[PDB]
RNA sequence: UUAAGUUAUUAAGGGCGCACGGUGGAUGCCUUGGCACUAGAAGCCGAUGAAGGACGUUACUAACGACGAUAUGCUUUGGGGA
RNA sequence: CCGAUAGUGAACCAGUACCGUGAGGGAAAGGUGAAAAGCACCCCGGAAGGGGAGUGAAAUAGAACCUGAAACCGUGUGCUU
RNA sequence: CAAUGGUAGGAGAGCGUUCUAAGGGCGUUGAAGCAUGAUCGUAAGGACAUGUGGAGCGCUUAGAAGUGAGAAUGCCGGUGUGAGUAGCGAAAGACGGGUGAGAAUCCCGUCCACCGAUUGACUAAGGUUUCCAGAGGAAGGCUCGUCCGCUCUGGGUUAGUC
RNA sequence: CGCGAGCUGGGUUCAGAACGUCGUGAGACAGUUCGGUCCCUAUCCGUCGUGGGCGUAGGAAAUUUGAGAGGAGCUGUCCUU
RNA sequence: AUGAUGAGGUUAAUAGGUUCGAGGUGGAAGCAUGGUGACAUGUGGAGCUGACGAAUACUAAUCGAUCGAAGACUUAAU
């Protein structure tokens, strides 16, 4: 049966991604608690 | 259809009481004196 | 007197290599290794090698000689098990033990 | 008689497959079972080859498999001339037998008796 | 000898004590790391390119520190001492 | 105040294995000895192991290495059935 | 001389664990833990001896508490029982030769069988080194394994036009 | 109202729908109507068969009595008198 | 089901094969004749024939191993 997550770099890197979070403020605001938690994946 | 309680170890020990592997059926063999199974081909030396 | 010989960590369930050390028990050399060498089960070619090296280490540790040897007492008990498990139906995952043994032979000349 | 575990179809096939390779190699080794049942095709086949009339040929011809067998100075004859002509004079004054067993102790991977099946 | 009567033995295995092994990681002892504070500094970093990263860099080579193409470091002034 | 099921989630390459599409969630894991002196050689074995000899105070301190409980698994047997 | 069953519950006296203050002590001539024992007190419990153990720990008085577990379909970690039981995940294998400590299971050969609008050839998406040649066999392969999509070593992707 | 870890699942008692009735309404009625996932590898006792051990004062091969126990146990029509 | 039960292990018919037969099927192969051919006829109730009946050691039950008594007291008759 088709299950979830059929993959796809492309989709996967917009709706996700550095510059994706970097535009807007909510994006802006994972990535400042992903850094305060110490994590290695930023996006 | 799931055991309603424990086989404490006296019972599981005496189920096992006939559960063992016999001796082998082996015999001298005639020419090398090392032993070999009854009826078939010795695998030391390969006689009768 | 009394010669050892010990495999460790033996990839084989205890409760399987003690069915044919149940033979061996008390038995003489010779005999000893007719019957593992015929008993066609799992555990009897790494059983034959324990014993094998007991009674080397006899002849030559301690002089004495294979003509005269028995099992005094040959025993396995538990090892270090590995933990495993099996992708089983609807998600659930069972666990499957891969255990071991260690085997230990002792051989005597019945004397002191 | 005997099943071997195997349908009907594959059971033919295997029979007159273990029949061919003993008729070119005069010695295999294989499980009990199998030997005690190829031991009368083979004999039966031995028959048909000791008369060596063209019926009993044609008839033969039913369960042995086409192969080649390269002989000493890279003479070369197939099954059906190696059965009616190097074995049919060999069992000419023999009445029966054309086949012996010899057990053999069990094999590792399983606990099957393997045996050597051999014309005689 | 025969009648009548009575009673061992047995242990395939089991139980209880005892001895000796294994498995396992409690307990005891230990500290590398934490927790709560006190006293005094300090309480701005960025277009002069920040904070955080990515790639690299060694004689050989993955990881961690350190470093940046002058890369497992360069200069200088002082401290020191094989 | 805590001594490794505690004390940070993290005494140990931890916000890491890992899980989730993603926000996010989030572990488990310290201790040989004083010194590595980390077992030259020999013996069985293809090897893993082992058994001597040697190192060491100690090697049931041999690297899964301090102490090593209980559940659990064995091998003997004195008394029973 | 009288009283002494007892649940919700009230009252009193106490036994134990860690730490602190002081005093007095014990310890490689072997501490704490651990194990055994046929010992002592009315109880919580306290000693003694013998083994393992290889450094800390008792006693008196008094202070403080993360102070006492058998149950919460409690949490974490180990190990049982069911049991040598169920399962071994659609299918055709047989045999000769070789290799090895070991072979139904690895290599070669013959025969046989299955697919064949496909189990065949390409190419996308996705996975990233699984690709190739030597070597190995702990682990992973639902068995075995000398084999491999596993492990070790060294290699391999070449565009003006795709 | 024996028996679903022996079977079915038509009725009834989930979610869909529809008619009559009641309710302004959401909805309702033991009023109808069409449709609607029946899981479980047997530990113990029990029961049907089938082995091994031991005891029956020696070790054996065969034939046995029967203390008990179980199974059967039904009945029609025609003719004759 | 396995184990048991039963028929046998060479001084042997227990099973296989060989030979003969029962039962089953129904006119094998190759020839010759006839037909343009599709075919037909004689050989020849032929050929084939798993379990069923009998004979025959031709092949396998070759070699060997293990277990298994020495008989209690007491009393009464003998
Ligand atoms: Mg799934």
């Amino acid at each position: 049966v088709k299950r979830t997550y059929q993959p796809n770099k492309r989709k996967h890197s917009k709706v996700h991604g550095f510059r994706k979070r970097m535009s807007t403020k909510n994006g802006r605001k994972v990535l400042a608690r992903r850094r305060r938690k110490g994590r290695k994946v930023l996006s | 259809a799931v055991p309603k309680r424990r086989t404490s170890k006296t019972r599981k020990n005496k189920r096992r009481t006939h559960f063992k592997i016999s001796v082998p059926g082996m015999t001298e063999c005639p020419n090398c004196g090392e032993y070999k199974l009854s009826h078939r081909v010795c695998k030391n030396c390969g006689s009768y | 007197m009394e010669a050892k010989a010990v495999a460790r960590t033996i990839r084989i369930a205890p409760r399987k290599v003690r069915l044919v050390l149940d033979l061996i028990r008390g038995k003489n050399a010779a005999e000893a290794i007719a019957i593992l060498k015929l008993t066609n089960k799992a555990s009897s070619p790494v059983i034959e090698k324990v014993l094998m090296s007991a009674l080397a280490n006899a002849e030559h540790n301690y002089d004495m000689n294979t003509d005269e040897l028995v099992v005094k007492e040959a025993y396995a008990n538990e090892g270090p098990t590995l933990k495993r498990f099996r992708p089983r139906a609807q998600g659930r995952a069972s666990a499957i033990n891969k255990r071991t043994s260690h085997i230990t032979i002792v051989v005597s000349d019945g004397k002191e | 008689y005997r099943k071997l575990g195997r349908t009907s179809d594959q059971r033919k096939a295997m029979l007159r497959d273990l029949a061919t390779s003993l008729i070119i190699s005069e010695r295999i080794e294989t499980t009990e079972a199998r030997a005690k049942e190829v031991r009368s095709v083979v004999e039966k086949l031995i028959t048909l080859g000791k008369k060596g009339d063209l019926a009993s040929r044609r008839n033969a011809a039913k369960t042995l498999r086409n192969v080649e067998i390269l002989n000493e100075d890279e003479t070369t004859q197939t099954a059906l001339q190696k059965l009616f002509g190097e074995i049919a004079e060999r069992y000419t004054e023999r009445q029966g037998g054309y086949t012996r067993i010899l057990k053999q102790g069990p094999r590792r991977g399983d606990g099957a008796e393997s045996v050597i099946i051999e014309l005689v």
